[PDB]
This record gives C-alpha cells, structure tokens and sequence, in this order.
C-alpha cells in the first residue's frame, strides 16, 4: 500500500463511487442510450436501459481493474466518461509500477522515531532511564508537556523499565524494543564501539562538566582561563576525537 | 555543532556580584525558566516539515493533475449530455 | 523611558531582577560593538571597555565567553551553549508542479 | 460450471479476462476482490523483476 | 526512472562531506568569530575549509 499515499487511496476510492455515479445520471438521462431485449418484435414498450445502480458501479471497478467489463456505453454522453476513466486508470497503475520500482531498487531504511516528541506518543516502544540518577530526577521536576508524560510512563512502569544500571541498560535494548534515556557523551561512546546502536534526537537537557575547585578558592579563576585557551587552538577536540572514536563504523547494502 | 562556545553575563574584573548571578542562572536552568524562554523567542510559527518530508509515495503534489482532467471529461460530456438530447428533440419536429 | 527594550535578554535580566534585588536601567552601548582588543593601542572597544572601566555594571547581552576576554572581565556561567553551523537551503524538491504524469 | 469457475480463476490471473461476468452482488465482490489481487500480484512481479 | 534517481539522491549531511565537493561553495562573516575559528583551527578537516 506504500508507493501510494494515503491520500491517494481515498481520492481514487472517492472517485471510484464518484463516476461510476455519474455515469449512472447521464446513461438514464440520454436519449441515446436504450435498446431493445429481443428484436424479434421492433416495437416500443419493451425499450430498456442496461446501466443500473449495481451496473454502473461494476463498471468503474472493473474497469480499475484492468480487466474491463460488458456494458460497453453507446452514446457520446458516455462514452467520454468511459474515455476519460480509462486514461485515468492507466496513469494510477503505470505510477504504482513505476513507484514500487524505485522501492524495491533503492532502500532508504527510515527509523520509527526522531525525537522525543515522536516517541512521546508510542507507548509500545519503552522508555527507560538510570534509577534515581541524573536523568531520573530531570523528568521527575520537569514540567514541559512533553517531558511530563514521559514520567507518566515510568511512575506507572517502575521496576520494569527503570534499569539500574548502564550495562543493563545498554544489554535491555540489546534485547528487547527498548528506548533508554543517558547523558550525550556516553552515548557518543557506545555507538562508536556498537554498529547495532545510534543516537536518536538532539539533545533535551544542557548541562556540563567542570574542575571542581574548593569554595572560594584562587586556582579556579588560573584553569577558567586555562580551560579557555585549550578550546581555541583545538586540544580538547583532539582529545574528544581520540577517546570517543577508535573504531570507523560501517554500513552498506 | 563544529566549536562550543556559551554566552555569558559579564562582570567588572573581581566582582562579588558574579557568584550570585553564578547561582542564580544554575537555579532557572533546573526549573526550566530558560528553556520556556528559548522556545518563546526562537519559535513562534510553526513550520511545514511535515506536509512532506521527502514525500516517499505519490501524491496530489505529484499525481493530482490526474484529477483535473478527470473532472474536465465529466464536465464536457454533461455538455454534450445537453447538447445530444436537444437533437433528438428536434428531430421529433 | 526603559521600557523601550524587549527579547531573551530582557526576560531574562527581568527574572534575574526578581530573585536577585535591583532595578534595572539598561544603557545602550554608544561605539555598537561587541569587543575586541584593538591592534595599534591595545584599547578595547564596546561593551567590554564599560565593563573595565566601571561606566556599566552587567553586560547580558550575546556576548561570547572567550579567551581574551576573560582576562580583562570576568564572566558568570554559561546560560547558552552554542557552536558553528552550516546553514544550507532545503532539498529544492524536483519542481513537479501539477502535471508531473 | 465446474470447468468455468475454474477458468475465470485462470482467466483474470492472467489479465486477459474471460466472458463470464458475474451478475449478483453476491459473486461481483468475489470477481471484485480477485481483480484487486491479481494487480497487486503482477505489479509486484514487474516491480521486482525490475 | 525518475522515481528511482529521485529516491537515491542523498544531500551532505556534515562537514566532512562538504569539506570534499568545491562546487558548492563555502562562506563566513568576514573577520568575524566564524572566520578567526577557521584561520587559527589544526584540524584535517577544518583546515582546508580555510584553504
Ligand atoms: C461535476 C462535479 C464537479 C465537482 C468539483 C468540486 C470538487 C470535488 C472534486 C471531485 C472529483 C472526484 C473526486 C476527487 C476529489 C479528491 C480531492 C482532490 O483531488 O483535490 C485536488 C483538486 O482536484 C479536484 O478534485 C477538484 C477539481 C475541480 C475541477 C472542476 C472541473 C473544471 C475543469 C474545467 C473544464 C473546461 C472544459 C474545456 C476543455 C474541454 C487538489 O488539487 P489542487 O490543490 O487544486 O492542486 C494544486 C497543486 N499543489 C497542491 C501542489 C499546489
Ligand atoms: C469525435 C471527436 C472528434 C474531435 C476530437 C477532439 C475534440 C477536442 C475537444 C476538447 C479538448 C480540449 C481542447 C481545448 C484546450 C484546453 C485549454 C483549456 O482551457 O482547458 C482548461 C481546463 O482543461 C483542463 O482541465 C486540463 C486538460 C485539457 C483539456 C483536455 C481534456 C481531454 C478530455 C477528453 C474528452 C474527449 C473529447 C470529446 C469531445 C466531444 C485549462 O485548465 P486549467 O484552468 O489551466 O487547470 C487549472 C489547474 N490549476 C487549478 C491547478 C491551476
Ligand atoms: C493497483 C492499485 C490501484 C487500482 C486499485 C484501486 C483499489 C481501490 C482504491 C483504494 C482502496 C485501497 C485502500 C483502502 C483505503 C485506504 C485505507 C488503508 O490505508 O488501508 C487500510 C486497510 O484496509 C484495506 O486496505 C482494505 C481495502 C483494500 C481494497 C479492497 C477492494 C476494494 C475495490 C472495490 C471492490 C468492491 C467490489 C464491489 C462489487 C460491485 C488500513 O489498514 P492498514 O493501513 O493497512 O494497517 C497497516 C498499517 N500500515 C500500512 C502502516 C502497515
Ligand atoms: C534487526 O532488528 C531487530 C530489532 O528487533 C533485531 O533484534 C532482535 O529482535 C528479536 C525480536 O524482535 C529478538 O528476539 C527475542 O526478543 C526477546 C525480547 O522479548 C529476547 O528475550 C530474546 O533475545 C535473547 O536474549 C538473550 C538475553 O536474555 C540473549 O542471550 C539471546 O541470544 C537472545 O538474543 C529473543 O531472541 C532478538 O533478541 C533481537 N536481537 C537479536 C540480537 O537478535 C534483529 O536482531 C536485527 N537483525 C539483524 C540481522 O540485524
Ligand atoms: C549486530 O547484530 C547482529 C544480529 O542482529 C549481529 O549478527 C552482528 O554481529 C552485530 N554487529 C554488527 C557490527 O553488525
């Protein structure tokens, strides 16, 4: 049903009841559309029509179909509804070929989710989280319409997808259709050395890191200016590059 | 992202009120008083991403001119549906 | 008569005057530039000249927390994290228009 | 009959048709719903052949 | 055939594929803070984006 878009499938539908319709009004509406049963005896009295109801909705599924039907219309009044809805039905079939021909040719494989939002409504993909970590608490105070019902599902789940630890976490989407939520740079860590994993979505939160320094001490200002001149000449990216990689991932097909 | 940088309020060189504004952006970030703020003035029209995204199957935008000739041959045989039963009125004189 | 100003940074200097006790008199800057250290004297110009010289008290505002500037004045944490981007037009589509069979 | 039900089964497989053509509701949704399989049968034949 | 060379075309996605393809053209705020990042950078990468 896919090199067709939905739309496409009730407009084809809508026109299907729509002219087979119309072809009813007009065939009983002509004057040049009437026979006679058995023309032995040609008189009048006898002189019928053949488009019924149930007729002149066989005709316009039968012709869909590509396999045509016996009605055959007589008069010019309908034969351009037949002459217009066989053009029609070549260029819906030709373009269901065609399009199904670039599918199975060229396969971009889609993922189900991009974001939270898109995975703040599918319930049958669990969430997760560490249990009473840092994430865990970020959810619990949060009150974004998004972020809220994604606690909603884990204050009814509890000990059934909140893990308590990462490598259980990890190891619980390795198994089952698990959606686990962790902090960014670890993820960066794990699809690196995992070609079966990846980081869906940006980010939600915006925390950092930092050197921790006593309170009110004089050394923390000498590493704020020091930390500073190692982000401009690149050094802490050339760090990030040879920790966080080691391994070029693949994929082909 | 290539670089990673932030912004910052600034200070006058060792100024006691650098430490209280310290705490009090670190208090508005957990509470989300800041992301409210950056979806307020960075949003505020809701995009077509939507509508398409790529458009992976044949639609109105692709196909719908399918539609208009179909409905242009109904609308002429209506005319010729007119035009042909007048004929044959006239005949009958 | 300062209310004439509006954006992220009012909003934000507005909850910074709500749980942090003053009234604000924002002061446009009269050079219009951010801050840079000036090659043939040394002198800089901008928002960070009235930081150093104590004309101005805050400077929320886009400015970037970096290196050289970090030496002269001193800055709070950083309520936005950003980085470069490529900004780059939409795949332009195939242009079908209607009678694309 | 017996031969002809089995030859309109043949006949719209092969789109080239037959000359049967039910007349009642009753069997116009089995020669309806044939007709709607045997394209997607072909068009999926021609789709992956190609 | 215009359904399938339609379908197959994929654009750049990063840096690393645009630092390749010298047909689409690069850019910065002249002497900006885009431009000083590019012209002080040691990276593979970033380094012939400035060339
Ligand atoms: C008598 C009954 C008439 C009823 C009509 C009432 C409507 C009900 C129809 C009913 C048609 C059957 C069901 C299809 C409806 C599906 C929805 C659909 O297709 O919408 C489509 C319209 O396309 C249309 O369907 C409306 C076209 C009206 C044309 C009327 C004939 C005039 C032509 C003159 C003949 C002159 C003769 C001279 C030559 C001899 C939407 O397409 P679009 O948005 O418009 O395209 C913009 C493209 N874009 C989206 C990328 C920007
Ligand atoms: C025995 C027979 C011997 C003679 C044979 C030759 C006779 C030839 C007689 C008539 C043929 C028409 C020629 C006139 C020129 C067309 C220009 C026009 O104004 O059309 C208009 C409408 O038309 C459409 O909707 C588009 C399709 C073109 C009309 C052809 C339909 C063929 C139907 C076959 C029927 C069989 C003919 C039966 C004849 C009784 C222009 O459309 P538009 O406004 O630009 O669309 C708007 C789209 N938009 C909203 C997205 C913007
Ligand atoms: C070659 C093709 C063009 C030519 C043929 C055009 C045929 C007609 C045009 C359009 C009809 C086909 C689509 C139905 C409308 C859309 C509904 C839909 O999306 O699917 C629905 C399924 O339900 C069905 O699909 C059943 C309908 C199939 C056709 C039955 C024969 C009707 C033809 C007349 C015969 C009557 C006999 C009368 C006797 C006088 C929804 O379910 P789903 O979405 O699949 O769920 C899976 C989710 N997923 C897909 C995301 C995985
Ligand atoms: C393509 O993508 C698939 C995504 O689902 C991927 O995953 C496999 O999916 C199947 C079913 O969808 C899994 O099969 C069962 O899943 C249940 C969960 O209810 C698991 O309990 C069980 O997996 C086992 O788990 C054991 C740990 O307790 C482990 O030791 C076993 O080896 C076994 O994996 C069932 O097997 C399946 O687990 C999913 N994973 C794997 C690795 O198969 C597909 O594998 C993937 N295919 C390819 C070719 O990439
Ligand atoms: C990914 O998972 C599959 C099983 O689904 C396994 O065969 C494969 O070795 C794993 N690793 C890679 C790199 O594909």
């Amino acid at each position: 049903l896919n090199p067709l878009s939905p739309d496409i499938w009730m407009y084809v539908l809508l026109a299907c009841l729509g002219v087979s319709c119309v072809l009813f009004v007009i065939a009983r509406f002509s004057p040049y559309e009437w026979y006679n049963p058995h023309p032995c005896n040609p008189d009048s009295d006898v002189v019928e029509n053949n488009f019924t109801l149930l007729n002149s909705f066989w005709f316009g599924v039968g012709a869909l179909m590509q396999q045509g039907s016996e009605l055959m219309p007589k008069a010019l009044s309908t034969r351009i509804v037949g002459g217009i809805w066989w053009f029609f039905t070549l260029i819906i079939i030709s373009s269901y070929t065609a399009n199904l021909a670039a599918f199975l040719t060229v396969e971009r494989m889609e993922s189900p989710i991009d974001s939270a939002d898109d995975l703040a409504k599918q319930t049958k993909i669990e969430y997760g989280a560490v249990e009473d970590g840092a994430t865990m608490t970020f959810f619990k105070k949060s009150k974004i319409s998004t972020y809220d019902k994604m606690w909603a599902f884990m204050s009814s789940r509890r000990q059934s997808v909140l893990v308590k630890s990462n490598e259980e976490g990890i190891q619980r989407v390795l198994t089952s259709d698990y959606a686990f939520l962790m902090e960014s740079t670890t993820i960066e860590f794990v699809t690196q050395r995992n070609c079966n994993l990846t980081q869906i979505g940006g980010l939600i939160d915006s925390k950092g890191y930092g050197v921790g320094t006593p309170m009110g001490s004089p050394y923390r200002d000498k590493i704020t200016i020091a930390i500073l001149q190692l982000q401009e000449e690149g050094k802490l990216h050339m760090m990030k590059e040879k920790w966080w990689r080691g391994n070029g991932c693949p994929e082909e097909e | 992202l290539i670089d990673s940088k932030g912004y910052g309020v600034g200070t006058p060189m060792g100024s006691p009120y650098r430490d209280k504004i310290t705490i009090a952006i670190l208090q508005l970030q957990e509470e989300g008083k800041l992301h409210m703020m950056k979806e307020k003035w960075w949003r505020g029209n809701g995009c077509p991403e939507e509508e398409s995204k790529e458009a992976s199957a044949l639609g109105v935008q692709n196909i719908g001119g399918i539609f208009i000739v179909l409905a242009a041959g109904l609308v002429l045989s209506v005319f010729v549906a007119v035009g042909e039963f007048l004929y044959k009125s006239k005949k009958n004189a | 008569g300062n209310d004439r100003f509006e954006g992220y940074c009012i909003d934000l200097l507005r909850e910074l005057s709500t749980i942090l006790g003053f009234t604000y008199e924002i002061r446009l800057v009269e050079d219009g530039k951010y801050g840079a250290q000036d090659d043939v004297n040394g002198q800089w110009n901008g928002m960070v000249r009235e930081l150093i010289d104590h004309k101005a008290d805050l400077a929320v505002a886009p400015l970037a927390i970096t290196y050289v500037r970090e030496k002269v004045i001193d800055f709070s944490k950083p309520f936005m994290t950003l980085g470069i981007s490529i900004l780059y037009r939409k795949p332009n589509g195939t242009n079908p228009g209607v009678f694309s069979f």
